[PDB]
């Protein structure tokens, strides 16, 4: 197991292997955090989150 | 839903219910965004006219969070046929936007490649709805959810009396008495990944409900991701 096969490449959501390197991205309504791994909700009620 | 558990407060906020002229739920749906609902194409033949209810967990009371929405555009997949239930997918554009709140939120649409390698290789997914609690019975008045194992594709083809196309997958149990059932059609099959729920299927069909040697058959959402995208852009 390597890159995206290794624990989702440490990404919160989507993991791609561009070149021989991990590239993380997020679903609509999330912005990729400064660390390029975590997904941060842009506003209230982001998709896929149970409420309260 | 046969077996499973009640969706507790805020647990299944992407659930939509298609209601007919007499305010009765006949199918489920998944909230994709403020204007769009995902459902099964075969649900569109079960009612002359219908509306979409969101934020509902108990059909017997007013929990204060419910909201009825009229449909503006029904986008049925053209290749859908009653013969095989292949392409069992439809998208609904609403007249007015959904207001997200407690019990009302969209499920995420994943990317295909990642969804197929990482979501559909998870052990289980979660199916939900107001459908029957037993093969013979009335619709549930409470919203229910059920954890359903992904089923090996080969095993599923073997168990099925009907053709399992590439736009379908199987989930549930061989003998354990848990499954989706009548009225659950069109509803959410979602898969959890690090506390984020992604839409992975649409409740499609089954040879009865929770029968031994049979599984739940779901539309493979990953096969229609581009189509869903095109459908939402207009
Ligand atoms: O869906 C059902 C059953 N109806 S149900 O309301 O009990 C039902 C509906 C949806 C389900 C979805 C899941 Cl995931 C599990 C059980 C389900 C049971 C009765 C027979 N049946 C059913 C059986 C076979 C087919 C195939 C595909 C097209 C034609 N041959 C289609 C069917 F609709
Ligand atoms: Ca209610
Ligand atoms: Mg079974």
């Amino acid at each position: 197991r390597k890159l995206c096969s290794l624990d989702n490449g440490d990404c919160d959501q989507f993991c791609h292997e561009e070149q021989n390197s991990v590239v993380c991205s997020c679903a609509r309504g999330y912005t990729l955090a400064d660390n390029g791994k975590a997904c941060i909700p842009t506003g209230p009620y982001p998709c896929g989150k149970q409420t309260l | 839903i046969v077996g499973g558990q009640e969706c507790k407060d805020g647990e299944c906020p992407w659930q939509a219910l298609l209601i007919n002229e007499e305010n009765e739920g006949f199918c489920g749906g998944t909230i994709l965004s403020e204007f769009y609902i995902l459902t099964a194409a075969h649900c569109l033949y079960q009612a002359k006219r219908f509306k979409v209810r969101v934020g509902d967990r108990n059909t017997e009371q007013e929990e204060g969070g419910e909201a009825v929405h009229e449909v503006e555009v029904v986008i049925k997949h053209n290749r859908f046929t009653k013969e095989t239930y292949d392409f069992d997918i439809a998208v609904l554009r609403l007249k007015t936007p959904i207001t997200f709140r407690m019990n009302v939120a969209p499920a995420c649409l994943p990317e295909r490649d990642w969804a197929e390698s990482t979501l559909m290789t998870q052990k289980t997914g979660i199916v939900s709805g107001f459908g029957r609690t037993h093969e013979k019975g009335r619709q549930s008045t409470r919203l229910k959810m059920l954890e359903v194992p992904y089923v090996d594709r080969n095993s599923c083809k073997l168990s099925s009396s009907f053709i399992i196309t590439q736009n379908m997958f199987c989930a549930g149990y061989d003998t354990k008495q848990e499954d989706a059932c009548q009225g659950d059609s069109g509803g959410p099959h979602v898969t959890r990944f690090k506390d984020t729920y992604f839409v992975t299927g649409i409740v499609s069909w089954g040879e009865g409900c929770a029968r031994k040697g049979k599984y739940g058959i779901y539309t493979k959402v990953t096969a229609f991701l581009k189509w869903i995208d095109r459908s939402m852009k207009t």
